[PDB]
């Protein structure tokens, strides 16, 4: 459950990210592929080589989505309904993987935003990705 | 613990730059703030009501140091994490009762924290190495549970 | 999302359960302590011995909580609310443990209801369980 | 692997009683029914729309056998799982891209199925060593993903 306070910090953090979103997404993505090799199984039609167009393109799709979630926080499930049907019913990615992408996002975020990433920001951010993750795996069944 | 020398080395060179008092308090502290249920375990630590409180609590900064302290013994004997953390294991399982799932949390927060500290110097590849280490550690901590 | 048919099956299978419920619950708890020692850190105060009597009664309490949960199929989140605080808030039980316990309730019932546990019912029980698990775990942050 | 003689003994023991041919179908089958997302790995299997379509599918029954076949061959090799499953790991990762979390799923579905054939005899301590073995088999199939 997103608290008024969480929302606020999420808006702030994410706005500080600003036009780095994508860049942050790709870095995050890449950090995921090296750290948890098993997530690569869901991307076999991808060049997953260091700094590479697919990933640097996909990172953009991933952080733009997040962005839509920040803006659409008080209402995350309708905002994200599509993303839900592709990840749960079509792509069918296992919830574990989401915990991993989150962690990596946090590392990435945590490493470019040294002063905004306080222990309350860190916290909120974790509730936020968790929530996005739920809405995203929710329609498994 | 498939640790490749370029990683044993990656992990190693960085640790040498860690300010133990700071990263130790900070991890332990981010652990209580981000995952408040861990708060229960150090009820006896005193005030853990608010962020600033937890980050500011001397029992928390100190324990913090003792925890990072022990991560160190682990980087010094990576080929024997089990033997190393054997005692700590049962302590955590026999006297303390911490569900070994919390170890991952700790290791991850912590990986969270080194990155907050070293910024761009905590490149992806390096993160993969600590991920392996922090995982070896949780495991070793969990080993002697019965 | 629990379905009409899913529902129809939880009920019929929970009914053959009958008065073996408690007993089944204890067997389940026992199966869990024995296969996933970590889970016992939540029970440092219990006599956890084979055949224990603190156990039986707890199992007893767990199966009833599940019966009630069935009885209020359509409003689980309320029906089970007071058990939710109990586990999210005071006990503070990390989710995986919910999975291990469901796994055992499945195993246990599998061994007692040869002919009730057909695929489609198995599919509904893991779901129902998942559901009772999602409710008891949701106030975790 | 933490397999005491007792456990091994009990594992190996119960296994000789198992109808390899029919048990494997039961399993891959229930996997396909209970955790539907797996189905996306066997389009080539034809119809999977209802439970009867799955449980009864001959192509499912056959595959199931192969799987249980390899499992068997792994219980004849408990002290060397990783090797025994080395080649099957690569394939499972490089050629078919199966998220390893799914092994844990077959494996537990597997424990459920044995539970169903033997009733009371699938006693707790027995289940215990089965989980230790299905856990093993899952780490050893996961062991070469890269
Ligand atoms: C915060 C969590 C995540 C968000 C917000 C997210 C968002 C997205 C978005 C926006 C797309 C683009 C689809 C389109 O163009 O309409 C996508 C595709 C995809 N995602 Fe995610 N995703 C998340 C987590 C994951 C994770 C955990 C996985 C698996 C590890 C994953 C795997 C995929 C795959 C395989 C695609 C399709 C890419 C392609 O086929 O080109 N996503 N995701
Ligand atoms: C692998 C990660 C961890 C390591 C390396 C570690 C290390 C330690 C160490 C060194 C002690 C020293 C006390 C002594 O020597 O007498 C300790 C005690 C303790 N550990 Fe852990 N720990 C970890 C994770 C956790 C977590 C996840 C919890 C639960 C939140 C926890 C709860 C405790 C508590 C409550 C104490 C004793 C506090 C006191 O009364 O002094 N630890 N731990
Ligand atoms: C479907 C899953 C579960 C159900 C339905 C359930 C049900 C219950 C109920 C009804 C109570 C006590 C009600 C009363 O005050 O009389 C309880 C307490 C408790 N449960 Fe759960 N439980 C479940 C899973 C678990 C999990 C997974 C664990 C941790 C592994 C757990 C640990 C506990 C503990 C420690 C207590 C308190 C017992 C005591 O100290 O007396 N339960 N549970
Ligand atoms: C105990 C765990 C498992 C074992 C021992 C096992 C074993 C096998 C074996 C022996 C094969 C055939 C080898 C070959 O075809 O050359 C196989 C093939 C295959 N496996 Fe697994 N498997 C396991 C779990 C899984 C699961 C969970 C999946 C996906 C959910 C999977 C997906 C596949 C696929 C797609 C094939 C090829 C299908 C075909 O030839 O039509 N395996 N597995």
């Amino acid at each position: 459950v997103l608290s008024p306070a969480d929302k606020t910090n999420v808006k702030a953090a994410w706005g500080k990210v600003g036009a780095h979103a994508g860049e942050y997404g790709a870095e995050a993505l890449e950090r995921m592929f090296l750290s948890f090799p098993t997530t690569k199984t869901y991307f076999p039609h991808f060049d997953l080589s260091h700094g590479s167009a697919q990933v640097k393109g996909h990172g953009k799709k991933v952080a733009d989505a997040l962005t839509n979630a920040v803006a659409h926080v008080d209402d995350m499930p309708n905002a994200l309904s599509a993303l839900s049907d592709l990840h749960a019913h079509k792509l069918r990615v296992d919830p574990v993987n989401f915990k991993l992408l989150s962690h990596c996002l946090l590392v990435t975020l945590a490493a470019h935003l040294p002063a905004e990433f306080t222990p309350a920001v860190h916290a909120s951010l974790d509730k936020f990705l968790a929530s996005v993750s739920t809405v995203l795996t929710s329609k498994y069944r | 613990m498939h640790l490749t020398p370029e990683e044993k080395s990656a992990v190693t060179a960085l640790w040498g730059k860690v300010n133990v008092d700071e990263v130790g308090g900070e991890a332990l502290g981010r652990l209580l703030v981000v995952y408040p249920h861990t708060q229960r375990f150090f009820e006896s630590f005193g005030d853990l009501s608010t962020p600033d409180a937890v980050m500011g609590n001397p029992k928390v900064k100190a324990h913090g140091k003792k925890v990072l302290g022990a991560f160190s013994d682990g980087l010094a004997h990576l080929d024997n994490l089990k033997g190393t953390f054997a005692t700590l294991s049962e302590l955590h399982c026999d006297k303390l009762h911490v569900d070994p799932e919390n170890f991952r949390l700790l290791g991850n927060v912590l990986v969270c924290v080194l990155a907050h500290h070293f910024g761009k110097e905590f490149t992806p590849p390096v993160q993969a190495a600590y991920q392996k280490v922090v995982a070896g550690v949780a495991n070793a901590l969990a080993h002697k549970y019965h």
